[PDB]
């Protein structure tokens, strides 16, 4: 049994709400109807812009990327090295104030991907989808699909309403623990602060970049609340959230946990040892870490070998491609531990 | 007023000081007006609270614990300041910081949500510092803070004491109700350069968001570490924006929102934009090249990496001569400039880093 | 050159929607800005590509019987012609184009990218000016700007804010500070030199939530929770003292509703009597702002259980400030005919349907 | 024969110091070791008009309403008032830190079990809780629940979330459980901007402007279905105003009208369930007070059942507590604000 090829973030997208309707009870696919379908499409990747999909991907007819099984699994297997893709779906259900409107439209996507994606190819994985508004009915959520295997993972979206530490959303890493499964923060976000702490980007490029400091904001709080001693078989995927920026905000809470220790006494292990056993990260982006040497020395100030997970980012367009990390790193060992091993912390899959 | 420019000779740069006014110092400064609503109303801020910060002090007020006068809060003493800092550690060009009012730890004057208020308080500050501080002991040099969230009042004042030599920057706050790219802010940038004047910004709370861009933060580790990220949010804003392509002698520092992170963050501003850059066609130069130019950031709390020469590595990957030695006097994680350092740390970069580097931004 | 507008027999409507027909502001766009809504759409306070943070529930909040054969309702001049303008004998109607497109609320001066946000205002005045006001002057314009950029909003007040066929200046009701904040203070000083007063339409976005204590979860808590704005709005522009520095300057609120603003301003007064001290400068009373500065409009008209304290409230607000509007085409639209109640004084309706508005845009 | 009960009163923490007798040592040690920073809020900023009456005794620091001898003596005094409903606006809310919060509030519910209750059994007061973590409030409230001279729950008008989300449910739950009101008083957590557009620049701008957050709860609360899960809840506004309610009543009720398909549990109108669940303290009055007016605002209401008696005291308003006899000709009507709508909420006799 050999650790298989995962490719542990890609992505469908939902062509438009109205493939929702299959997987709705009458009174909210009426509901739909009668409201002309809004569509919670997110702005996260948008569709006309140069990340939103690569030039040569397969389409549909009208020229979007992703939107069926059939074209996605055509494009990310053909070359044979992947053996197993983690679909995520962004599709903006969590943006949905109205709270029962949240939970419906985040259960229908879930039908939508399990029935339209994971019935369509057994290599095909996916993370649940869940209703981040309202903490116990996305744990909920979590144990609806908790009997399906080929959910591997909750998704979360990198900025949420409150810190994911925060007892309010304790049951949401409850809910993952207990179904056995990993959480994955995806980069997105509800919108309901500013996205960063000094008001509102005014741009897309803007905001894509500087998501990675609310990233620090959700470790430190995860870890500061005591996510990790209370639930301690939980496990962390950054999803689609850049790497670079981790050790230098290591370092500075593993000093200023020093200082502060006795306020979070529960934590007895410096985060720096923390993060490197509970934290894994995609690769793509993997913003200048594919340039010579600059993995290997990435993995030297990480201080591990095993928090890094390969990705596509299929079918998203970034400055490298997925095997270009290839290219920052003189060891085979490394690229087999990014390409297989360290994603069977995860997955448990095999070839 | 009339002074020599700073001279940096065989002594280095601090470009972090902390003094605090005496109870009473500004009433000299102030309008009656200002005074009265004081005693009525204190200084309201962004918070519920009459009297503290959204996030108090730890530990003895985070101060360090050998650095309290007779009588007053540390940094209120001017001969301590001089022996225990200015004499013992020989800095020739001390930059002022005052960001309170008074003997409570950090509460700018420029947050006051009272305006006019904030402005009175910031001017009061100035002509205090100017009068009790530098002019006394030139070693010292102020940067001024200004209400930044009011360029007509932050002009003005720039405008009044901007060009007095004692001055040697702008002071302003990590966070602000817009990101500071943001064209509000370019009349400040406009009056600051017109004066050839650089600007600092130093670590705040407040701004009118919360303290994360994804919630309020809980335990003291979150709040501390969480002070890097406005700084990250605002140098995105300043660069992309093109502020510097407006302004294109503008100098920004970066205070107290620590280094090495910069550099990671630069990265994946370039390889983000290389395939997104259309969004924004008029930028002139690649994000990472307006470093040099434009973006400094001073040294303290030292980064401490696990391994010790990723330190030199990560500030050379920033930019090794826009790093700028601070001690941060008297705050607890105040830094020695004898042992910041690591041990193997280069003694080249160390030297620009205590002398040069800072020469150059505060134009020496 | 455009006549100035004649109110003889018929009335004055604050507030109309229309839309332009798709692609009908690209002539008015320089390409660049073409390039980046086709590449980007109009971001905003969002995380959507295309929606706003509250979508509109049934029939995108349209009137069911104002959708012309093809577009969106308020996109057919003809239609605006015959089901509004000569059903109702509006002969001043104020356009306020909320959405530069097929849509009901995505205002164009809340674009995050505020140089595509004053294009697309720009935009937006000159297409209604060429499609809408001179064809039928009947209508005038309301000009949006980019409150949020003050020197941008002024160089289009300056454009374009002399042209006959504007009447007021178009802001939103949400803004990331409060509206006496000198922030905005330029752009009250443009509007006061071009002899224009200013209307604030019910927005979502801003930057913040929608409520002062966190986002709405339903319908009825959005929809209500419109008037909180306008209550705060209100509270900075008078306490503020915006006004003593333009004592010229006409505000209108549109679609924050009318009787609220009554025990509001009480309130105000009885709390100021007591905290003026900490505002002394402060020319007047707060309430007696409101006479010379404060207008309302009317839709959707206040119900009280018992009809009689509409005019009463009216009246305690300030009966010669009170506006109608019908809200062409949105399903809350207001009829003139039958807005009012039975009993409802005709002197305070003529006014509001008439002589109030008139003063307002100096007509 | 239902007691006039002053339905808002205030104590005042001289200083954190007070806490250290109820704080365990881990908490009293980290106190003193932090240079006892106060939450003391600015809600009524100490020197300014509205932070108490000229009349009002002090202590030592010129401080009225820190000690139960003061606030006894001068509510008391003239022998109208049966009991009074003691609210400390101490800033736990405004913690950060969670079990600093949750440490803090129990201390204080502590200091006034202690310190106030046992002192005079005219006394009532509000349950304070760690509003920051919905289950260590309504652990907070069980707690007290035992102790029925703690006759309602405190909350904030501001809050963090909306109070009627369900991520607040456990709030609700409790307090219905306990049999208590819960009461929302002027105040806020300050985690947002105070206003839906921004921060307002005075405390002035926010004072007044506060009831338009409250417009917020109700409709939260209601629309969320508070009052169908937790049937027996009565919410008490104080401190709060409330002329403001019958326009906000009309557009909720209306709008009600067009929505009830995204809110089919409310069943019964928002103007009955806001007449039938909701009482306001009546200090400050906004100006009711004047001739004729609180008939009016009563009409307007559609209910004498709403208003319930209050001095807010120590605060100076432009009007006193019993000038809102001023405002009205019915005796019938002050019976009711005075005693009988009161009894609804606390069930006090004379
Ligand atoms: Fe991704
Ligand atoms: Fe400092
Ligand atoms: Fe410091
Ligand atoms: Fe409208
Ligand atoms: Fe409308
Ligand atoms: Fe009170
Ligand atoms: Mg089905
Ligand atoms: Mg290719
Ligand atoms: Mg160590
Ligand atoms: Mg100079
Ligand atoms: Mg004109
Ligand atoms: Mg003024
Ligand atoms: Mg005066
Ligand atoms: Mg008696």
């Amino acid at each position: 049994g050999v650790p298989a090829v995962v490719d542990c973030d890609v992505h469908a997208v939902l062509p438009s709400p109205h493939s929702l309707i299959p997987y709705l009870d009458e009174y909210w696919a009426d509901q739909l109807v009668a409201q002309l379908a809004p569509t919670y499409e997110p702005n996260y990747h948008p569709r006309g812009s140069a990340i939103a999909q690569h030039s040569d991907a397969s389409v549909d007819e009208n020229g979007r990327a992703a939107t069926t099984a059939e074209n996605l699994v055509k494009d990310v297997f053909a070359d044979g090295f992947t053996d197993f893709a983690v679909v995520n779906c962004l599709y903006g259900v969590q943006q949905i104030h109205q709270p029962r409107r949240e939970m419906a439209h985040a259960r229908a996507l879930n039908h939508w991907i399990a029935n339209e994606w994971l019935d369509k190819d057994d290599r095909l994985r996916a993370s649940i989808v869940v209703p981040q508004g309202s903490p116990r009915a996305a744990a909920e959520e979590i144990d609806f699909w908790s009997g399906d295997k080929r959910f591997v993972q909750v998704l979360l979206l990198g900025q949420s309403e409150l810190l994911y530490g925060r007892e309010i959303n304790w049951p949401i890493w409850e809910a993952a623990e207990a179904a056995g499964l990993p959480v994955t923060l995806h980069i997105g976000g509800v919108f309901r602060q500013a996205p960063t702490s000094v008001g509102w980007p005014a741009s897309h490029l803007e905001w894509y970049v500087g998501q990675q400091s609310n990233i620090e904001a959700q470790l430190n709080s995860i870890i500061s609340e005591g996510i990790l001693q209370k639930f301690p078989k939980t496990k962390i995927l950054l999803s689609e959230l850049g790497f670079n920026w981790l050790p230098p905000f290591m370092w500075k809470f593993d000093k200023l946990w020093k200082s502060y220790r006795p306020d979070i006494p529960w934590v007895q292990e410096s985060p720096l040892e923390l993060i490197r056993e509970h934290v894994r990260v995609t690769t793509s982006p993997s913003d200048g870490a594919e340039e010579a040497g600059r993995l290997d020395s990435i993995v030297d100030r990480l201080g591990s070998d095993r928090m890094l997970v390969y990705s596509s980012d299929y079918p998203h367009k970034h400055h490298s491609g997925p095997r270009d990390i290839e290219n920052g790193t003189h060891s085979p060992e490394l690229l087999d531990r990014i390409y297989r091993r360290n994603a069977f912390d995860l997955y448990n899959l095999v070839v | 007023g009339t002074l020599p420019a700073p001279s940096v000779t065989t002594g280095i740069v601090d470009a972090d000081i902390h003094p605090v006014p005496q109870d009473g110092a500004l009433e000299p400064y102030l309008d009656d007006r200002w005074k009265k609503h004081i005693r009525e109303y204190g200084v309201r801020t962004t918070t519920g609270l009459q009297f503290i910060s959204e996030y108090p002090q730890m530990y003895g007020g985070a101060m360090r614990a050998d650095a309290w006068p007779e009588s007053g809060y540390p940094g209120s003493d001017r001969e301590l300041l001089r022996t225990q800092l200015l004499d013992k550690h020989n800095i020739q060009l001390g930059v002022l910081q005052c960001l309170a009012p008074g003997g409570q730890t950090l509460n700018p004057a420029g947050q006051a949500l009272n305006q006019e208020l904030a402005a009175a308080l910031c001017r009061a500050t100035n002509d205090w510092q100017l009068e009790h501080l530098v002019y006394p002991d030139p070693r010292m040099r102020a940067a001024i803070p200004v209400t930044f969230e009011t360029p007509d009042y932050a002009v003005a004042e720039i405008e009044r004491v901007g060009a007095d030599p004692g001055v040697v920057a702008v002071l302003g706050t990590s966070k602000t109700l817009e990101p500071l790219g943001s064209r509000k802010y370019w009349p400040i940038y406009e009056a600051s350069v017109a004066q050839n004047l650089p600007i600092q910004f130093h670590l705040s709370q407040g701004g009118g968001h919360a303290n994360t861009g994804t919630g309020w933060t809980s335990y003291h580790t979150e709040y501390h570490t969480g002070h890097v990220q406005s700084f990250q949010s605002q140098l995105l804003s300043l660069v992309l924006s093109g502020t510097f392509d407006r302004f294109p002698t503008l100098k920004v520092m970066f205070v107290e929102g620590n280094v090495a992170h910069f550099a990671p963050l630069i990265q994946r501003m370039d390889y983000t934009w290389e395939t997104l850059r259309g969004e924004l066609p008029d930028l002139q130069r690649k994000p990472s090249e307006y470093i040099r130019d434009h973006i400094w950031a001073s040294t303290q709390p030292i980064d401490e990496p696990e391994k010790p020469e990723h330190l030199a590595e990560l500030l050379e990957e920033f930019c090794g001569d826009n790093v700028v030695f601070a001690t941060d006097y008297p705050h607890f994680d105040f830094d020695d400039p004898e042992t910041a350092f690591p041990r193997s740390f280069p003694v080249d970069l160390r030297d620009k880093i205590l002398r040069g580097n800072g020469m150059r931004f505060f134009g020496v």
